[PDB]
């Protein structure tokens, strides 16, 4: 049933967690703060276009697995994130985003010439690899696994998903593994929804994740998104 | 980057290239398919074809010891509209066929076969539990390597395959093919189970358990031994009519496959069932008296 | 400019927010658990079909008019949840639901049939006014006239609108003007994300023309309602 | 709902029926049309028509002085293919046609049509602040009261009456139509402007400023006043060319429609702009001189 693909899922994650921190890669013109500078403009443009939210922290999957082996230019990063969005739409979304709605995005700076090309580029270097679990894939496992009716899940899954964005922006959060991000943000989600020990340990019983490890991560989740 | 040394046969994906990597020294079978390249509402690539593609890519990771790894994948714009993808699957010489084309006279033994059989079904079971259906199940693309590991390959090249045609339909083998496929009733996944069948009673004969001409020439030789289907077992909505054939009835299965066994026989009878619904799945035949 | 547009905005709430409680009305089988019930099924169906953040709202908005004047029954509780559903998607999306979509999520239980009919039967007893002024249509007035960038506005923008689905589905805040729920759920997500908050809830309250007592009894109520959910 | 006791002339609309209101004692105008109830994806209503009909009940919040209401909307499934929807609207018996019909020798003095056209222009750029188009301007459809308050009705009835009017060809007044709308130029606000000038007018001549027989016709009457366009004036595909007319040249305006003053005159040579670009809005016109 469920036990069965959650074991898989997390099998996987180490796959699909950025091998380094590449900002030594490309440490001519790459900054941390770019790379958070142009995950802001991934989120409206998802948020506009109202993406499967799951497209987002995909998107910013690729771009992080791009850019620890291919070193980029400042120049090419915003056509790098429009075809990681690209990507990211065209595999979980019924409709995936055309290239010519994010060839307006980048207010006609990336000519559709160039989005072909590149999406080809991102592709092969990423082995065409693109099936990648992301802290989002959990949610709906673990909060099956919980004492809250589907009767209230709207709400919680809906406040769930701007922590897990919040995660894709920040890089701090790049390298830890999907299920610590779900597991963590989810938790965050619920506990300022309605006690905390018995809470975390729950959770962390899921996802087979430590106690310690869990709050560490709930905690500067928290804690990130009110310096945000 | 790969170096292309030697070739492998035709069959319904054209020509396979053997290659070497010169840094494992692994040999890998190149496959190449042109794709999509530009589209009319601005550049893009098939989302079926990037689908697919890294549905088998993600295969990999799980390492199953009984089905072909897709390595690496490689493309190139050589035209200017469209787009030459390469395919790098794990390579593996020896086929079923070569491998039963080498078999000494009393074949392989109960155990021999019962190992292979197993590790047969324990592949397509790891394939149906990733929603991928092998549509086309045969002793050419079922690969058995030197250390006696039973990998399938050439599974879920569904809609990579369907924007290109060499000619290799006309020469299409429907040996090992469905009933309900002939039919085109409708697709499922117990279409695989039908070609375990037929692939299980080749291990012990040597020599396909059915040849048809043509589509309507294949039902025929089917029905024949398995006995032509009730009433309420035969589909709705489709172009061959249960009338076009002469009313048959079960026939004894060891008598047109000697030496088998007792859970043998009863097994047979399970996988080569005509209605879909009521034929066994790779689970349920994994977990048989007989393996 | 955008001042010619929040007036006029500010003028119509008083329209389209519902007359009166209605747990008086519908006292036979309605009960203010079953509104809410009902709210996080229509809040589960729009965020499936990834519907405009403004639908469910709206849809609530319609709910809450037609439970005002119209005292329904038990039964039909799920049927006039889908309607206002539709009406809402049909008003303020480019591709808006499917009366199959909707009859799939109601398990069946609603025939396409009666949704039809229904749909012609809300309209009326709303007098076809849908254009109704939501919460949601304040964000980004209020938004524009912060000390923010635009270059940030994605995760607060986000942020706010989970308080403002939870706002619609709770009941208490029901009779609320539209704008007061906006100004309010939107200070609670600012002061979520980092600017001291009296100086933040004057700002807020300087832009809708509400006071800042009020402003912060509520915005400190959609807090309070957030953890008790 | 309604008691009808008496009823109001047929335009592009259908029968339009006077009715009681036995609440309030006012007089209301029913107005039918028919609708989509079911479609071939399922039950559906015509999203443009349940947003129009709301964007109207909208307006009626405004409570504007210078626009008929729309009171209440009533909805019947007569038919089992369709459903008839009544727009209850604010009714008001007298139209400008017969408040000119009724007009001493000396007409309107400056004052008295100086009123009707800022109450005109002051419920146009109304209509113009909230994104509504009236497509059609004329005496028939711009009501005054006997209070002498000018209320504009039949406006944003663009997508609700499209399917019934292809259903029956119509025939209609285009002597207040705006050239470019004659010439399927890129519909615009402006439109409403000529209609405007075309009305004025008419107010100090008791007798329709232009009457064409067919669309070629009422441009020929328009550029023998106003004069042939220039060049870069002249818009870009087109059915009709600028070398189909004879060259004309600006005439005298106060020439054509006697008893204009000094502002009065200025004002209408910026109403009857050809270019809608270069022709003024309701807000300025509003502003003007003369008014």
């Amino acid at each position: 049933g469920d036990q069965r693909v959650l074991q898989s899922l997390l099998r996987l994650e180490e796959r699909y967690v950025p091998r380094a921190s590449y900002f030594q890669c490309v440490q001519r013109e790459i900054k941390p703060h770019m790379r958070k500078m142009l995950a802001y403009w991934m989120l409206e443009v998802c948020e506009e276009q109202r993406c499967e939210e799951e497209v987002f922290p995909l998107a910013m999957n690729y771009l992080d697995r791009y850019l620890s082996c291919v070193p980029t230019r400042k120049a090419q990063l915003q056509l790098l994130g429009a075809v990681c969005m690209l990507l990211a739409s065209k595999l979980r979304e019924t409709t995936p985003l055309t290239i010519e709605k994010l060839c307006i995005y980048t207010d006609h700076a990336v000519s559709p010439r160039q989005l072909r090309d590149w999406e080809v580029l991102v592709l092969g270097k990423l082995k065409w690899d693109l099936a990648a679990v992301i802290a989002h894939d959990f949610l709906a496992f673990i909060l099956h696994r919980l004492s809250l009716p589907r009767d209230r899940q709207a709400l919680v899954k809906k406040h769930a998903q701007t922590f897990l964005a919040l995660c894709a922006t920040d890089y701090t959060f790049a390298m830890y593994p999907p299920s610590m991000i779900a597991t963590g943000s989810i938790g965050a989600a619920v506990q300022g929804l309605g006690s905390g020990d018995e809470l975390t340990e729950l959770l962390a019983g899921i996802t087979g994740t430590e106690v310690d490890c869990l709050r560490a991560c709930q905690e500067q989740i928290e804690a990130a998104l009110r310096e945000s | 980057r790969y170096e292309p040394v030697a070739e492998i046969g035709v069959g319904a994906y054209g020509t396979v290239y053997k290659a070497r990597d010169p840094h494992s020294g692994h040999f890998v079978a190149l496959k190449s398919v042109r794709v999509p390249n530009g589209g009319g509402g601005g550049g893009g690539l098939p989302i079926s074809t990037v689908r697919e593609v890294a549905l088998l890519r993600r295969l990999e990771a799980f390492e199953h010891p009984n089905v072909v790894r897709l390595m690496d994948v490689c493309a190139t714009s050589r035209t200017d509209r469209e787009i030459k993808v390469t395919l790098v699957f794990e390579h593996v010489d020896q086929d079923l066929r070569t491998y039963l084309d080498k078999a000494p006279p009393p074949g392989l033994p109960a155990e021999t076969i019962k190992d292979l059989m197993r590790q047969f079904l324990r592949g397509l079971d790891f394939l149906h539990a990733n929603c991928i259906v092998h549509r086309d199940l045969k002793p050419e693309n079922i690969l058995v390597t030197s250390g006696g590991t039973v990998k399938l390959a050439d599974f879920g090249l569904a809609r990579i395959y369907s924007y290109q045609m060499a000619l290799t339909p006309v020469v299409v083998t429907l040996w090992y093919r469905a009933p309900e496929v002939l039919l085109q009733s409708t697709y499922a996944t117990p279409v695989d189970m039908w070609s375990v069948g037929c692939i299980f009673a080749e291990m012990f004969r040597r020599k396909p358990l059915f040849c048809g001409n043509s589509e309507a020439d294949q039902l025929g030789k089917i029905f024949d031994l398995i006995g032509l289907p009730p009433e309420d077992d035969w589909p709705r909505d489709v172009s061959l009519p249960r009338g076009a054939f002469p009313p048959r009835g079960p026939r004894p299965v060891q008598s047109v496959v000697p030496e088998m066994e007792e859970s043998g026989a009863q097994l047979l009878l399970e996988m080569l069932t005509f209605n879909p619904h009521k034929r066994i799945s790779a689970f349920r035949a994994l977990q048989h008296s007989y393996l």
